[PDB]
């Protein structure tokens, strides 16, 4: 049952945070709440629709 | 679309939807905030009663 | 009836980034328990329960409404001094005083671990018992594995303990609730 | 046979244990026994249906 | 389907069921344990006699 | 209108790598605060806003242009001495002076890490108010949850605080500008 | 192409075109500048005005 | 919720920088921008077509 | 199977097969070596000579 | 296809060919290196003067 594993090594590079200064793509923070993906819709309870 | 968005893999694309542009001036505009909209994914679960929110 | 009530109007995205509706995925989750310092360690079996002191583990807190268990459980585990460790089931037939013997001679399930570069240890306990439910603190199974864990030259340490219900566990008969402190302490 | 691999380099970060806190996903520990995967059904043994 | 949950990847969907509702006072009910039952998946395969089972 | 306008003619991609025609995209960059020295660390909580001095975050200076907030915010945390740290949430209602009580004691979210192989912390923080909005350095919430961060043993460290706006957040009304200064100082 | 490039994974392919040489000497050419063009990719995106634009 | 994880320990290797004297394939480093992917093109204000 | 075992990357399903059961006594039986044969897959290609067992 | 090999990433099956013994004595033969040949790969690009040569 314990069959060899064969696959591949892998290339990789430790870089805790590749980019926060960009403006756009993943948190990667953990956040302090019970369900991994809190949200709410800001566009509900806005003044104006624009 | 956070779920496919991670799967992915890849940074650039984070969802795609198209907003409705109006209160044009020269060729510039302002989305309604209606449209900019973008789906939560755990409410569906919620209201659906999925077993996953019992723990089983 | 007579009611007056007449039904709620709200959306729920609104205002909290999640909701439940059950106390098992608050149990899941995982809570510091008491520090063990020394080297004969003892972390509570999965008949757990019975704690005194005042601390004690939101699963612990849980665990007074009802009256049976059943399922495996999960601890993590921080050592103090970071270092290689062993970890080890036993049961008190299983013991030996060859003095010449040790912890690894009986045959059990094992695992190693060091913690230099794995700081957090992480060890699930199945659930080896001949009945099918357990009432809590139960005493009639005399034998039931216990878990312990061992570095090698036997030096003392201390541990951070955590301990959350394993995917398989649950509870089951009400019984009604313990008398409970809610507020901080007054006066000094 | 001992052809060049390609691929590419990838980052990582090494975050031992990324949520525990979390009401769901994932349980990571190994459990001390023969078996990988340990399982019993609830279900079965309860005094009542809900 | 713990296969599948953790070939996929990722965290959230953790195996959709269906619950069946009962006991509804306001809109809100308790589900069946009945239901909420999920595949354990090496009982197959005892009970199939797969060979893996015997280490072969 | 008498206009001697005649609309514009030129190519986007030739000049700059990027074009932007929003806020919201310079918020969700994270911006350094202040340096946190000492034992009783205070970050500043969802409310946010009102810092003295004149450093401030960028997320800070575009806070003063508007009037309501809504949704989760993100913190960088880098510490001075490397070693293992842990992240809770707390309120001021939650606190206790049994004097042998500690922060773990409430069993509210929890984060540990040990900053030796990751030296960035990066933690969010989520959005429990009852109300749909808030007015920016609201009052009329005093129990709101506040972030805090110990090392065990308690001993003194400093922190590189970097703070930004979560996916989920918002500003809302428009109010006028503060008065600002651009230039570097003047003289000495 | 740079999406499909990082997805993919492997160093060699980088996007493939054909470019369309003149001035041929003896059997070498020079490509012109026009048909070595690559597409962008981001810019489809501010002229169509994408959501993400907008950070929602 | 917390179902267990299976799949397979995977073998890694720590190189950094894997190649950056060939002529072709993958920049890793960040840009210094919003946006995670400047770009321009070189090809229309040249002097000339070839 | 192995390869395949591998590349799937899942522990669990270590390549599935049914093996012939005898002798059966209570419900439980002693099955055949000849069923729990598995296969070893370099013999193939030995026999078949595939270019890479020159190393070319 | 090394391409190829490297992204199936498993070790074994390094690209298959069948070459054309002869030459066989008892049962064993001696491969012809003109089928042993495996394909190079980068030659195509540069007689088809891929984009990615100029580096654009």
């Amino acid at each position: 049952s314990k069959d060899r594993d064969l696959s591949k090594v892998s290339p990789y590079e430790n870089i805790p945070a590749k980019g926060f200064t960009h403006g756009v793509g993943f948190d990667y923070g953990v956040p302090l709440s019970l369900f991994p993906d809190n949200a709410i819709d800001p566009t509900i309870a806005n003044p104006e629709s624009i | 679309d956070d779920a496919t968005a991670s799967q992915r893999g890849i940074v650039t694309q984070v969802a795609d939807t198209v907003s409705s542009i109006s209160n044009v001036v020269d060729g510039l505009g302002v989305p309604l905030l209606s449209s900019i909209s973008k789906p939560i994914g755990w409410v569906s679960n919620v209201v659906s009663n999925v077993a996953s929110i019992f723990g089983f | 009836g007579m009611d007056y009530a007449k039904s709620d109007s709200s959306s729920l995205v609104t205002t909290m980034g999640e909701q439940f509706r059950s106390l098992r995925m608050l149990t899941r989750r995982s809570s510091p328990t008491d520090v063990l310092t020394g080297t004969s360690v003892t972390l509570p079996g999965i008949t757990i329960g019975t704690d005194s002191s005042l601390r004690q583990s939101v699963l612990n807190i849980i665990s007074y409404m009802y009256r049976f268990t059943k399922g495996s459980i999960s601890y993590k585990i921080i050592p103090k001094i970071k270092g290689d460790l062993y970890i080890t089931t036993s049961s008190a037939d299983n013991i030996e005083l060859n003095s010449n013997a040790y912890s690894f001679d009986v045959n059990r399930a094992l695992h190693y671990q060091n913690t230099a570069l794995n700081p957090v240890v992480q060890v699930s306990l199945p659930y080896y018992c001949p009945s099918e439910n357990l009432v809590i603190d139960s005493t009639s199974f005399p034998n039931l594995s216990n878990l312990v864990l061992t570095n090698l030259e036997r030096s003392s340490n201390t541990y951070t303990v955590l301990v959350s219900a394993g995917d398989d566990h649950t509870f089951s008969q009400l019984a009604g609730c313990p008398a409970f402190t809610i507020g901080p302490s007054r006066s000094a």
